[PDB]
């Protein structure tokens, strides 16, 4: 957080870079970006400083565009390029459960599945409190 | 003016929602047992 | 919360009002026929009694068997009524077996069986459904009294609890004594009373015993067509307050709504 | 990816002759804005040549069609508009129009499009999803309810519409069995509240069987899918329209009110659902 | 005031010789924006030279850090910048970042800071209150909800969490209690919804114990104390862990199932609710 | 054109001679919004001169003052200004004020305003409504109920306020008599409500003559309207306040309880409806 918001901006592509490097070279890498919202707002902050106009919730147009330019990079190689790959896990914070939010419906319609985690299910004893009704995978 | 309609009670997914869910479940269930058990009986015939 | 769950949450309990009303209005119609038919329940009632109110016809001491009566619904949103009945039911069976006595009862009311299930399982004896559905008769307490009889538990002391309609909006769970044994209805007063013998006072007996049930009946559906109503009234008056409290949350959240996007629009607009 | 691998395993996109009958055009979530409000142009354009100068019938297959829409949203802000509700584009209905226009059935030949359009946070009165329901004739909307229920497809039956559902094209009967549906499952949803407070086993028998026959129509809307044998592990199944117009006719009629409703889930015709009831009995 | 003429007499603030253990620093809301926005860092800094330069354990009290970002909002329009959400700052969330990150335990030294952060139109997922969660090992979340009932302290038991909530960390007995009160704190509230519509009379019997115990345990969380006793006129109470601890894992047992549900109520150890449960005998 | 040709079958407007008695200030819906924003401001201004050059107690009417609310929203919005909260004008209050304190009470004169009022999304807590009910002094509710149950003018006895029905403005006697009326008329929705649920013969002696006066009061509260003689050949009646105070005295009093319900319908003075009765048998 002290960090400047370019550098909370720029931070998912540099560990989506190192994780790249294995993905080409027949290596298998996972690569967590914890958590996507907080560099949604560095990325607001860097576009509303820059006097770009603001969009839904003060968020630039392209908020969608940088997740998913991210995301997209999360591949299975096949054997003729080494056969590597790269595993994404997102993690995107909601308001009091409102996952029906921008950035939450930007990356749940990005991502290939989803991990519900309810407080809810929490308080009462499930933990993890992974909602199986409602987590699924591609 | 606000209104409401139809079948509003599941969609607000409450605890009187899956109430009702609960009890239609519970109940068919019992009675897919007998239909069961009525069609064992006669498929022996 | 957000607007559209605020308005699923009004709308799903503008339903429970309006469908808890309509069923106070079902109940209050159904509460007026059973008070109609009470009167005429209540002389046959209090007639059969009669004798053993002008007799004192009471048990001598300790019985090894003992039947219990628990009248009874099998429909629920009544209130305490059934927990009512329950609980006297529980107490009598609990006093009745520190003597040492065998306890046995009998549900006429799936609720009852469901309540006492936990616990009293293996207590029951005969038990009986589908009443408070339709208005009880006479043919049914007739059956429900066959079975009792048929049933090869030949009690010795025997009791019936029902609610006993007092008002409509206040009930009484009574305990009243059936000495359905034969023996134990001759007594002092039978040498006054004629040509008793043996097979007539018994078959009198078991009619009495009928009659009690029919009573007993007639009187727990008055009870609970009436608390069924009172109940229903309070769920509809509680369905509407929560109404009017999510109406002015929902006309904030609409409120809030409209001037969030107005500012968006106008901040992208300076921002230009 | 996985389409085109499963287009080239079906013979339908042939890599050794030219027997190939699906084009594709791409343009996907790492593409800059620019490109994802271009490529539906580009398909339909494919499309528009294979309708206009060869003769033949078109098949023009677009997921998802919301994009365009997003992607004109998303560089309107820096094209120089003041931003229009929920943050789209002023000329969204301008644009989307433009588009939709193209994607028809002219003299010289037919286009028979198939859109997907997403949604978002499952809100239909969004402008994006709201436009184009007078640009479809028929519409199909899946609805999260329905598929948490594990009816899949998850096609909400009094949501979908189509301009030929009426008795003078596809006949009385057919239009009959349809509305009957409707009709009983509009009453099962005015029931279910009902049943959220008195409880189902307070119910009226009448109502109980209209309850049955609702839910027996609910899992025999249900069917599996030869694209989803891999996740159901169910055969996929392809019922001819006679046989889903009898099967649900005769679930109207009450012919099947002795089958447990686990019967009619995830199956085909009537006759499976039959075989599978007694299947289940003789467990 | 009042806080520097209690610290003046409780001795914390010495007048007369170098004895004094509390530095204040005041910046109020009668300062203007630019004042509001900076006085934190003061007391921030002082904090930091006592953490640093002389290697001691330090409290940090803010009250109310809210207003940081209040200002940083007021001043943020005048300077020139396209508001975020809420017309707030667009560098909402870097200000805090800096001013938070500088309140932390190094290795020199601790800073065990408490902060108060006002919510807003008791609005939790206001920005300025939700990008400070982030920021906080233990969190406590009052609500006006419960302070309607009286229930004082006003703490949410379903909101409020702690880092250190760790059966490792916390012990097994404490996290297993903590757990239980929970578990059964968030059954009650989803059964809530029936018991307000319906009744209560319309619950199975377990459902009716949970209901029990769980208001028996909302009673108990409440706690008087010492600086309200000049309000409500009963005597703080200051319980140590392990009886809290023996008290609640009683009530969850079941040992306390006959008592009334006021008993509970403002009162301290569970000897005091059982000697008051008497009393009203 | 409805309301003028109404006007003029009722007349209160003549064409003929100048004994007219409304000037019309019309700004149909077809002029921009800065013609409505004006129009209320111009029929002000024909009030005030009656009001200060010939010291009459002027009755002005706005249908409706939404509308202009409305007008005054789309102008300011015409002009560039930043929108308040759900999409009003900055200058609401300011605009209302300015319209409305010139509806005052002068020593030359007073002007009184009856405004129609239309609640948007039937939210009275929208500004529009809120800011109009910032400078009402009374409501008349007219309730389509009252109208199907035969009662003109539909007024709602009970849902209508008024700001000086105090005993300190109206006088003791007053308040008095309209408190009692209110009373009896929400006894008797009580009593009707367990007619609907009960029978008749549950309610006591006490209860069925509260039914009975509080009937008798509402079917009093109907009065013929001397601008409807013509359609309904009924006379209309200009009823003092005086007579009617010490009508709903006497009916509360149980003084003409002997009479039938039918006796005090569409009458004015107490007097008509005994004469009614003794028209009846």
């Amino acid at each position: 957080a002290s960090d400047a918001a370019p550098l909370q901006y720029l931070a998912p592509y540099s560990g989506c870079s190192m994780g790249e490097y294995f993905r080409d070279n027949g290596k298998h890498a996972l690569i967590i970006y914890d958590d996507l919202s907080k560099q949604a707002v560095a990325y607001r902050q860097m576009s509303l400083l820059l006097r770009r106009p603001p969009g839904r919730e003060a968020y630039p147009g392209d908020v969608f565009y940088l997740h998913s330019r991210l995301l997209e990079r999360a591949a299975k190689m096949n054997d003729a390029f080494g056969g590597g790959s790269l595993t994404a896990l997102p993690v995107i914070e909601t308001q009091a459960g409102d996952v029906s939010a921008y950035i939450p419906t930007n990356v749940i319609s990005i991502t290939d599945g989803q991990i519900f985690l309810e407080t809810e299910l929490f308080y009462k004893g499930i933990r993890p409190a992974i909602n199986v009704g409602l987590s699924v995978s591609r | 003016g606000v209104r409401s309609g139809a079948g509003a009670v599941r969609d607000a997914g409450g605890a009187f929602g899956k109430k009702e869910q609960a009890d239609e479940e519970r109940y068919f269930r019992a009675r897919a047992r007998e239909q069961l058990a009525a069609l064992k009986k006669h498929h022996e015939n | 919360a957000t607007l559209k769950d605020i308005t699923r949450r009004l709308k799903s309990i503008k339903n429970i009002q309006k469908i808890t009303k309509s069923m106070k209005m079902v109940a209050a119609a159904k509460y007026a026929r059973a008070e109609r038919d009470l009167k005429p329940a209540r002389v046959y009632g209090i007639g059969s009694l009669a004798l053993y109110e002008k007799a004192d016809i009471k048990v001598p001491e300790d019985k090894k068997k003992h039947l219990i009566i628990g009248v009874s619904s099998d429909r629920g949103l009544c209130g305490a009524i059934h927990s009512s009945v329950a609980k006297q039911i529980k107490s009598e069976v609990a006093n009745l077996t520190a003597a040492g006595k065998e306890v046995k009862i009998v549900g006429v009311g799936d609720k009852i069986r469901g309540i006492l299930h936990r616990t009293h399982s293996d207590q029951f004896l005969v038990t009986f459904k589908e009443v408070g559905r339709k208005p009880p008769t006479f043919g049914d307490a007739s059956v429900i009294a066959l079975e009792l009889l048929n049933s090869g538990y030949e009690f010795d002391e025997g009791s019936i609890i029902f609610n006993r309609f007092r008002s409509v909006i206040s009930y009484k769970t009574e305990e009243k004594p059936i000495f359905s044994l034969d023996t134990v209805a001759s007594a002092e007063s039978m040498s006054i009373y004629d040509d008793i013998d043996a097979d007539v006072l018994r078959n009198y007996q078991e009619y009495s015993l009928a009659n009690i049930i029919y009573y007993s009946l007639k009187e727990s559906t008055t009870s609970e067509q009436s608390a069924r109503m009172t109940a229903m009234d309070n769920a509809s008056k509680n369905a509407s307050e929560m109404i009017d409290k999510l109406t002015l949350t929902f006309n904030r959240t609409r409120q809030a709504v409209i001037t969030k996007e107005l500012i968006e629009i106008i901040s992208g607009a300076a921002a230009l | 990816n996985d389409l085109y691998h499963e287009m080239i395993e079906s013979g339908v996109i042939n890599l050794k002759d030219a027997t190939s009958k699906v084009a594709l055009v791409y343009g996907q979530m790492n593409e800059p804005p620019g490109a994802r409000a271009r490529v539906a142009l580009t398909g339909l354009t494919v499309a528009e040549y294979f309708r206009d100068q060869e003769g033949q019938d078109v098949l023009l297959f677009i997921d998802n069609i919301f994009r365009f829409t997003q992607a004109g949203s998303e560089v309107s802000a820096l094209l120089g508009r003041i931003p229009s509700a929920v943050g789209y584009q002023p000329t969204l209905a301008t644009d989307m129009g433009t588009m939709q226009e193209r994607i028809t059935t002219t003299k010289k030949g037919s286009i028979t499009s198939v859109q997907a359009i997403y949604v978002p946070a499952d809100d239909l009165t969004d402008p994006a999803p709201a436009t184009t329901f007078a640009h479809l004739d028929a519409t199909t909307v899946l609805s999260r309810a329905i598929a948490e229920l594990g009816i899949y497809p998850a096609v909400d039956p009094l949501d979908s519409t189509s301009r030929i559902m009426d008795p003078n094209i596809v006949g009385s009967e057919h239009y009959d069995v349809a509305r009957g549906v409707q009709k009983i499952l509009q009453d099962y949803k005015s029931l279910q509240d009902i049943i959220a407070i008195l409880g189902m086993d307070e119910l009226s028998e009448e109502d109980k069987l209209t309850v049955s026959r609702a839910r027996k129509i609910q899992r025999f809307l249900s069917q599996p899918f030869q694209v989803a044998e891999v996740f159901t592990g169910h055969l996929g199944k392809l019922v001819p329209l006679k046989e889903t117009i009898k099967g649900f006719q005769q679930i109207l009629a009450g012919e099947y009110d002795h089958l447990p409703e686990q019967a009619f889930y995830m199956v085909g015709p009537i006759e499976e659902a039959v075989a599978k009831a007694d299947k289940l009995a003789e467990e």
